[PDB]
């Protein structure tokens, strides 16, 4: 989990997620492909 | 900042203009009613002098003036100061029977029997 | 269903409630009706004290029988004279009311007063700095009693 | 009319006791008709001077409402004095430590600021459900309507009333639902 | 039922344009009470003195301290202590003996 | 409050302007003998 | 300096107060002030603020009466307002020329 | 005019007007168990009201419903209409 | 509306459903909320029409079966999710497990609740006057809604 | 900073009250 200020997928299997008032890039494949704005 | 010359289209009406106002483009009225809405503090020193030239010291107090080119050029100075309403004569120009009960109503008009009576 | 129809919702009617006024020829009936009424109540004198909104000077005073009332400005009125005050915006009753617009005919109502004292302010400070950049200011001032209400029946 | 001097005074400037229900209603319009009764604004004899001001009772203030997200937005400050004082305590917080305290504090600040907006509050009584003393239930003279409309759940709606109501589309039989 | 204010509290209102229509009449009688809206006496068992005593009942230490006793003061009349506590002879001696009096 | 209406009327917005309240007499003797003018 | 000043704001304040009371007044007959003041002038009566607290006080069968003239001038505008096209004026609506 | 006991005074004008005995009861009532209560008594004949008084207590609110009715009665109101000075006589 | 019973043998019976009211007051209306003159006249209080979109459970219905416009759909969902935490909507709780029960908290009452009441930070720096942080109220979605006030609602608080 | 509803609704009544001043003086 990175906190950047823009979120943008990087692979086929990343999907997006609004949780917690804030958005998620969640890959179950590869988890450095995690980000959260 | 300096005075301004207004384009003259400014001043050129449009058809729909005289049915919004109702004034006919022929047989323009003859004298203005002017009153100072607004302050000259803050204003140039030449709007200054125009607005005392006029005689509009006094706000909300109205004044009588010709509706002729150098008049008019003065007012245009004070344009934003003033309300210019026409003069309306329903019952006609005051003679001198008449001169002493006249009373000019807010519509613009200029009644020369003043009775203060129900109309009935 | 017409045309238009919206099923109700909170937002489907206006907050207000829409009133039906009576129609207007009834009313007018009834207008006459309520006059007579007040009329012959003027007419047998069914009414004890009387109490009138009155314009003098540039003031209103909600006026009546033996009261007083000081003016801030000379009259020109002897002291004992009597006088009509002839601007009555308002005369009610313990019952009734009649209400000018703006003001009653002559004949529906007379206001009579008396002019008792002819005096002047104290003295007030006007101080715009000094103690003796003051100015005192005593004005003219007249006291009236007001002797008399009264009414007759010309509704 | 026709009363002595002293009755006819003291039935002038007698003071009213007033009741509010505080169920879904926001604190805040509860505070708007409490502080008006509690200064005396509601009389045409109204004076500053005069302490003319009525008694109001506030029922229910455990069942206010509060829209949006204000239960965890506003935030409730104090400070005891010393270093390391400070709290910041949201508005349900507040209210599970106490039931009363946000309908005091939103009527206190509605008050003047004044050495007579302390008086006022004396003459307020708040708890948090129906239970009144029996003594206080003696003394209201009149209850007052509610400043918010209180929207129906839909076990609230009558039978009828759900018949009344058109519907709009229906669901193709082709549905598990 | 012409008027728009309900008629059931304070009076009848009953409002009337004259013909020519420059005066507006105004016939309010009074509502008296309906009996049914009252509620009997309580006759068996009175001076705003003596509901006073009773309310303020001399029980700890005999009479009380000033704190007590002003505290007890507060809670009776809904107010605070500060109302309760004297005031120097300054502002003692600048009141007024014969305030004047409108009626 | 009301001046825009009063001026659609063809009144003074302002209650003290030409009107019968303001222009009329204030007074008048007991007699029935007229008052001096006002001065204003 | 104080005594001057105050000379001016008492006027002021005293117009405060009025409408304070006025505001109480109408509220219990079910108006607020500006439609009660509104209504009123839109009938042609000239009561002034001052004139008008005195009647709340000490005539309250008056000033109710008052309440409902106001409210009923309201209601006509209402009326007239929401109709559009040519539909006869309301009642109490007349205006009472002067010449 | 000096008056104790107005209640005895206004039994004894009512039944030499041939009217039945008034019986008072409680109209209005505010904060009867504080220290500061309003009570308003009117007085009823024949279920009709003639009377009604304010007070602190519901014995003072009822000395004052007799003193506002006897002076009904005797036209001693507020609102009776005012001394005739205007009388050439 | 079709539901499936188990007993293995498992099948799925179809049971008639009740059609719509008929005659729409304006025929035409592409979208259900349109033909009934709808469009800007339900807000979150509107349980009876907002019901009619909503599984037994309290979740939203697809689109395509009720067929409501991208723009509807939209307002209707979020309404319902201000319907559902206002507790207007008492018998569409979840499913939860038969091993679960309710948080037993007591229950705040809100309205007009534009966010999951969970995931909101407080506000503990409010700023001064032309500073203020502002306490949302409403949904900006339902902005379009006919007003009868003087001047348009006050969304901030 | 936003400018209030008052302030804007002021001034173009004051815009229409000089739009006439224009038509006026045109004759
Ligand atoms: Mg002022
Ligand atoms: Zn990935």
């Amino acid at each position: 989990f990175k906190t950047k200020g823009v979120i943008k997928k990087r692979c086929k299997d990343c999907y997006k997620v609004k949780r917690r008032g804030r958005w998620f890039i969640l890959c179950k494949t590869n988890p450095k492909h995690k980000q959260r704005q | 900042f300096t005075k301004s010359r207004i384009p003259d289209k400014v001043f050129q009406p449009k058809p729909e203009d005289h049915e919004k106002y109702g004034g006919d483009p022929q047989n323009p009225h003859k004298l203005h009613i002017v009153t100072r809405i607004r302050s000259t503090k803050r204003r140039p020193y030449w709007e200054k002098d125009t607005i005392k030239m006029l005689g509009l010291q006094k706000a909300h107090s109205p004044q009588i003036h010709k509706n002729i080119p150098s008049v008019n050029a003065k007012l245009k100075v004070v344009k934003h100061l003033i309300r210019i309403q026409p003069l309306k004569l329903p019952q006609g120009l005051p003679t001198e029977e008449t001169m002493s009960s006249t009373c000019l109503k807010s519509t613009g008009e200029l009644v020369v029997q003043w009775h203060l009576k129900p109309v009935e | 269903y017409p045309q238009g129809y919206v099923p109700k919702t909170s937002l489907s009617s206006p907050p207000w409630q829409e009133v039906v006024l009576p129609d207007p020829v009834e009313e007018t009936r009834h207008h006459a009706e309520v006059v007579k009424r007040v009329n012959e109540l003027i007419a047998t004198g069914q009414y004890g004290r009387l109490f009138a909104v009155v314009h003098f000077a540039s003031h209103q005073w909600k006026v009546t029988a033996e009261d007083l009332i000081l003016i801030e400005n000379e009259l020109d009125i002897k002291c004992g004279e009597r006088i009509r005050l002839e601007k009555v915006l308002l005369v009610g009753a313990d019952n009734f009311t009649l209400l000018g617009k703006p003001l009653l005919r002559k004949e529906l109502v007379r206001v009579e007063a008396t002019v008792i004292e002819k005096t002047e302010s104290w003295p007030k400070i006007n101080m715009k700095k000094n103690f003796r950049k003051k100015k005192i200011i005593v004005n003219p001032q007249t006291i009236l009693r007001i002797n008399t209400i009264e009414i007759a029946p010309r509704l | 009319s026709s009363f002595s001097r002293a009755p006819q005074q003291w039935a002038t400037f007698a003071r009213m006791w007033y009741l509010l229900d505080g169920k879904m209603q926001p604190p805040g319009k509860l505070a708007v008709i409490a502080s008006n009764k509690l200064q005396g604004l509601n009389k045409p004899v109204y004076h500053q001077l005069s302490d003319c001001g009525d008694h109001v009772v506030i029922i229910n203030t455990r069942h206010i409402a509060f829209s949006g997200n204000k239960w965890e937005q506003k935030v409730y400050s104090s400070h005891t004095g010393y270093p390391g004082g400070f709290r910041q305590v949201t508005a349900a917080q507040l209210h599970r430590k106490d039931p009363v305290a946000i309908v005091k504090l939103a009527i206190y600040g509605m008050l003047p600021k004044n050495l007579h907006r302390r008086t006022m509050m004396q003459r307020l009584h708040l708890f948090p459900d129906e239970d009144i003393p029996e003594d206080i239930l003696k003394n209201l003279v009149e209850e007052l309507p509610q400043p918010r409309r209180v929207p129906k759940r839909l076990d609230e709606y009558t039978q009828e009333e759900i018949e009344a109501f058109p519907r709009v589309w229906t669901p193709p039989d082709d549905f598990r639902m | 039922t012409y008027s728009s204010l309900p008629d059931d509290y304070n009076c009848q209102v009953d409002l009337a344009l004259t013909a020519d229509g420059r005066t507006i009449v105004c016939y309010h009688p009074s509502v008296d009470i309906p009996y049914e809206h009252t509620k009997p006496i309580p006759q068996p068992d009175e001076t705003h003195e003596q509901i006073l005593k009773a309310k303020l009942e001399v029980r700890k230490s005999k009479q009380l301290e000033q704190g007590p006793m002003i505290e007890q003061l507060s809670k009776v009349f809904y107010t605070t202590k500060h109302r309760w506590y004297p005031h120097g002879q300054y502002h003692n001696r600048r009141k007024k003996l014969n305030p004047p009096r409108d009626r | 409050a009301g001046g825009q209406w009063r001026l659609q009327q063809g009144l003074a917005a302002n209650p003290s302007g030409y009107g019968p309240l303001t222009e009329l007499p204030d007074w008048s003797f007991a007699d029935g003998r007229p008052a001096p003018p006002m001065k204003g | 300096v104080k005594c001057t000043k105050a000379r001016r704001l008492k006027k002021r304040n005293l117009r405060t107060l009025w409408i304070n009371r006025i505001t109480a007044a109408s509220q219990e007959h079910g108006l607020k002030y500006p439609a009660f003041i509104v209504n009123l002038i839109k009938c042609q009566v000239e009561l002034n603020r001052k004139v008008l607290v005195d009647l709340a006080i000490y005539e309250p069968k008056t000033f109710k009466s008052l309440a409902a003239l106001a409210k009923r001038r309201q209601q006509e505008g209402f009326a007239a307002a929401l109709g559009d096209g040519k539909e006869p004026e309301g009642i109490f609506s007349r205006v009472v020329q002067y010449h | 005019w000096t008056v104790v006991n107005p209640m005895g005074l206004l039994v004894e004008e009512l039944k030499k007007r041939n009217i039945s005995a008034p019986e008072s009861r409680l109209t209005r009532q505010s904060g009867s168990t504080t220290a500061l209560p309003l009570y308003f008594v009117g007085l009823y004949c024949d279920r009709k009201l003639i009377a009604e008084g304010p007070g602190e207590t519901v014995l003072v609110a009822e000395e004052e419903a007799a003193r506002v009715a006897l002076r009904k009665l005797y036209g001693f109101t507020e609102n009776r209409r005012p001394w005739d000075y205007s009388k050439p006589k | 509306l079709r539901e499936v019973v188990k007993i293995t043998v498992i099948e799925g019976r179809i049971t008639e459903t009740p059609k719509a009211t008929p005659d729409p007051p304006n025929p035409s209306g592409q979208c259900p909320i349109c033909r009934w003159n709808l469009k800007h006249k339900y807000t979150y209080e509107d349980v009876l029409l907002l019901s009619q979109f909503i599984r037994p459970y309290g979740g939203m219905l697809p689109r395509r079966v009720t067929g409501l416009c991208r723009e509807e759909h939209r307002k209707i969902e979020e309404c319902v999710k201000m319907a559902h935490r206002a507790g207007l909507l008492p018998n569409h709780r979840p499913q939860l497990p038969e091993g679960c029960l309710p948080k037993d908290k007591p229950k705040l009452n809100r309205y007009l609740t534009r966010w999951a009441p969970k995931s909101v930070k407080p506000i503990y720096k409010k700023g001064h006057r032309w500073n203020k942080v502002g306490m949302a109220v409403g949904s900006p979605l339902l902005k379009d809604n006919v007003c009868y006030s003087r001047r348009p609602l006050k969304m901030m608080h | 900073r936003t400018v209030s509803f008052q302030a804007k609704e002021s001034m173009i009544r004051r815009l229409e009250v000089e739009a006439e001043n224009h038509y006026w003086l045109s004759m």
